[PDB]
């Protein structure tokens, strides 16, 4: 999933360089947004956020966000044999 | 040394507009 | 030989004109101009070091600059609509795309892209993509670029102007691009006005450029600060602007007569002209220093007023110049017109033999003008100005002017000097337009609209006005005629209001269809708009004169919006029958009523 | 800017007078 | 300009036997055609532009 | 395209036809690369064949 | 548009002569 947000990202980008090639000015420059980096961010979240992110405590997190992937994968997986 | 070093590169009054809301749920 | 305008590339010129374009403060822009001089004064100092003398210092500045004042070169020629032309034909833009059409229709607002009023910026916006970052192109260059087109158009040749262009464009980005369609437009929009430009660039540079009229001979001899001119004054076979009489009160005349004696004279609408003679060289100018001699001859050989008015000066005069007014005369009527003769009507004089006379005061003027020649009807007169000391006198001879189908009169001082480049300073006007109560006002209807340009933008500018037809009794009419075209007498507010109150009800106008409800001439609307839904506008026209670019035949001229008339239906339109009415009440000039106090 | 009255921009806001306040 | 293998016309060559086989078929099926020949990144320069 | 302007006959077809052997002519400036796809785009636009 | 000869557009590109090939 990650992969494929980045590959998005990067179609973006490349749209938002035609647009800024083809001569149009923003009329609100409080919205621009900057070039994106996998590797940039990749850093910046492993160095920022990433302890406050892993952290499990006592399982609350992972019942709340991480269950209809798991449903989908344990019925894969029994799916597949 | 050629066209290179020759060229280089409380008043007034104050105003206030009120705008108030007309909708029922005020 | 060196020239400085070689060394100097056109980018930093660019640069200095946007920066002086973006800056608000007139501070900022005179800093900006008064450093890029004074770099310039540096840089010509230093390189002509080895060289005692100097040809040109600072002409092609100001002559890029101030292309209005430009009078070395004729007329380029070009304009918006050919301009946008040759781009699209030199760039090989598609002839129906939409660069084409926004190029062409410049002022139409519908692209909505950026500034849809001046052309300059959307040729920038246009050829963004197109051209190249930074240019190689020197101000030299350039110029020898201008001049060359400038002699093509005078040479009738095409190919080569459009060489020409081509190569202006390969050696040049967007920016210099931009700036130099608006130097050929002759519209620079610097924000400055021209007095603080010669007054930053020297301290007597705008009386001399009055005297003179050449941006060449004032950066010729005005060059060093530290050095100055003491005499300066008019010289010989040098044009000069002359006055202009301003708006004259019709209560204090002779508070601004100082209550002494007055001249009064009748009004000559006609072209303003001057005249140099030395023995056989005649030379002729015009009211902007435009050379006309062509056509009136520089010699007594040919011409069309130098064989006729060569015999006629006393043996005793050698050089002399005068102006005056340029007219036609038909002798079948025995009467003047504003098979026809051309007629020359002088009313001052500045040197006369080896003297100067611009010091001398008004009444040793008009006895030189009155002993200068022998006038003779129907080619060279002399102004029978009338000496009078009471509001009685002034405003008699106003209203026998207005009897005389006269355009007005003029008011002098005995004592005024001559000043040129001077509004009101000692000659003033008084004519029907200026008084109120006096004029037949209008009362019409718009139909149409033309796309403003400039700081009329993004809005509407002017309207086209059709007069309703005769309709059977009890029957609104539905037929209309164009009549003239009215877009001065508003302000911005006013205007604004007007076009967003018909914002919705504009239609766009087809020429290959035109409406059936609107007829039209020659001219036609941008935008139409139908009879019942629009405004009554007043217009205050100082006379009807025929013509055939309209329907109705006559159009008004210096026409003028006065007001809006809510009040007054659409349906009150006036008719034909009453354009015919006012036509013959005194077939000219609409002011027949005679003004008492 | 912190502490600006809402009324007169530009000017410190101050508050009502407490006039005499004695001390524990 | 180079050759990847032996006994190998060129890009160039193979693009100059192209343009004199077209010429030559011109001649011959229509001769009224019109046939230009234009070269981009010589250090030489002869354009009606002085590209 | 001033090649192609210059002929003074009517041209039922104009065609352009390139020989070259790079993938990336302008890959270091991405600026050269929009002005060329820009201006093919125009020559298409007018009615040039471009192979 | 397909079999247009790339010499003479507007004119199908002709097939080489083959003359007689027997089956």
């Amino acid at each position: 999933q990650v992969r494929e947000l980045a590959t998005l990202l990067h179609m973006k980008d490349l749209e938002i360089q035609d647009y800024q090639e083809s001569g149009a000015t923003l009329i609100r420059d409080r919205l621009k947004t900057e070039p994106f980096e996998e590797n940039s961010f990749l850093e910046q979240f492993m160095i920022e956020k990433l302890p406050e992110a892993c952290s499990i405590g006592d399982g609350k997190p992972f019942v709340m966000n991480l269950q209809d992937l798991y449903m989908a994968v344990t019925t894969q997986e029994v799916q597949v044999g | 040394s050629g066209w290179e070093s020759y060229y280089k590169t409380y008043s007034g009054r104050d105003s206030l507009i009120f705008l108030v809301d007309a909708s029922k749920a005020m | 030989s060196q020239t400085v305008a070689s060394h100097v590339p056109f980018a930093d010129l660019c640069s200095t004109l946007e920066r002086i374009q973006k800056s608000k403060g007139r501070a900022e822009k005179i800093r900006h101009f008064r450093e890029f001089l004074d770099s310039w004064r540096k840089f010509h100092d230093a390189l002509h070091k080895n060289h005692k003398d100097v040809t040109d210092s600072f002409y092609p500045a100001m002559r890029l600059i101030l292309p209005q004042l430009e009078r070395e070169r004729m007329a380029y020629g070009i304009k918006e609509t050919m301009l946008a032309k040759l781009y699209i034909e030199l760039l090989n833009l598609p002839r129906d795309g939409k660069d084409a059409l926004k190029l062409l229709n410049y002022r139409t607002p519908t692209g909505t892209h950026g500034d849809a009023g001046d052309f300059a910026m959307i040729a920038y916006f246009v050829l963004k993509p197109r051209c190249l970052q930074k240019g190689s192109l020197t101000i030299q260059q350039v110029n020898d670029l201008l001049d060359s087109i400038a002699s093509n158009n005078s040479a009738k040749r095409k190919d080569l102007i459009k060489k020409s262009l081509l190569q202006l464009i390969t050696q040049s980005s967007a920016l210099e691009q931009k700036w130099l369609i608006r130097m050929i437009i002759k519209d620079l929009k610097l924000g400055v006005s021209q007095q603080t430009i010669f007054s930053v660039f020297h301290n007597d540079a705008a009386e001399l450029h009055n005297v003179t009229t050449d941006l060449e001979k004032v950066c010729r001899q005005l060059h060093d600060p530290s050095v100055g001119l003491s005499d300066i004054s008019i010289t010989l076979f040098s044009a000069f602007k002359p006055m202009l009489a301003a708006i004259a009160d019709i209560e204090h005349i002779e508070k601004d007569m100082k209550h002494q004696s007055f001249y009064i004279e009748t009004k000559l609408d006609g072209e303003r002209m001057q005249m140099h003679k030395d023995g056989d060289v005649y030379k002729y100018f015009s009211r902007n220093g435009y050379n006309y001699t062509d056509q009136f001859g520089a010699s007594p050989t040919e011409g069309s007023l130098t064989p006729f008015i060569h015999n006629a000066f006393k043996a005793d005069i050698q050089i002399c110049i005068l102006d005056g007014e340029m007219m036609a005369y038909n002798p079948n009527t025995q009467t003047f017109m504003q098979d026809l003769q051309t007629c020359y009507c002088v009313f001052d004089v500045l040197m006369v033999n080896n003297k100067k006379l611009g010091h001398e005061t008004l009444r040793k003027r008009y006895e030189i003008l009155s002993s200068i020649f022998t006038p003779i009807p129907g080619r060279i007169e002399i102004v029978q100005k009338t000496q009078a000391h009471t509001k009685n006198e002034v405003i008699d001879a106003l209203n026998e002017a207005i009897d005389k189908r006269e355009e007005g009169i003029m008011v002098k001082q005995p004592l005024s000097i001559y000043k040129p480049d001077k509004r009101g300073e000692g000659w003033l006007k008084i004519k029907p337009e200026y008084v109120s109560g006096l004029m037949d006002e209008l009362d019409i209807l718009i139909v149409g609209g033309y796309w403003g340009k400039g700081s009329r933008g993004g809005m509407m500018s002017h309207f086209l006005c059709a007069v309703a037809e005769k309709p059977p009794p009890g029957e609104k009419p539905s037929v209309f005629h164009t009549l003239s075209r009215v877009g001065s007498g508003c302000t911005m507010k006013e205007l604004y209001d007007l076009g967003l109150k018909l914002a919705k009800y504009w239609k766009p106008f087809h020429r290959k269809a035109p409406p059936s409800s609107i007829l039209c001439g020659t001219e036609k609307p941008e935008v139409y708009i139908e009879p019942c839904n629009s405004v009554i506008v007043q217009i205050k026209a100082a006379e009807i004169v025929p013509s055939d670019m309209y329907k109705t035949g006559c159009t008004l001229r210096f026409p003028r919006i006065e007001k809006i008339r809510d009040d007054k239906e659409w349906h009150e339109c006036m008719t034909l029958d009453d354009l015919e009415q006012l036509r013959g009440k005194a077939s000219g000039k609409l002011a027949s009523k005679h003004l008492y106090i | 800017c912190p502490g600006e009255s809402l009324i007169n921009p530009g000017f410190k806001s101050k508050k009502p007078a407490g006039g005499v306040d004695f001390d524990e | 300009f180079e050759s990847q293998s032996e006994d190998e016309l060129t890009p160039f060559d193979m693009s100059i036997q192209c343009i004199q086989s077209v010429y030559i078929s011109k001649i011959i099926s229509s001769d009224r055609d019109l046939l230009a020949v234009v070269f981009y990144g010589t250090e030489k320069d002869k354009n009606s532009v002085n590209f | 395209a001033n090649l192609f302007s210059d002929v003074q006959f009517k041209m039922s077809h104009k065609r352009i036809m390139l020989f070259t052997n790079e993938d990336n002519p302008h890959g270091n400036d991405s600026a050269k690369a929009s002005r060329a796809r820009t201006k093919a785009g125009d020559l298409r636009d007018t009615g040039i064949f471009l192979d």
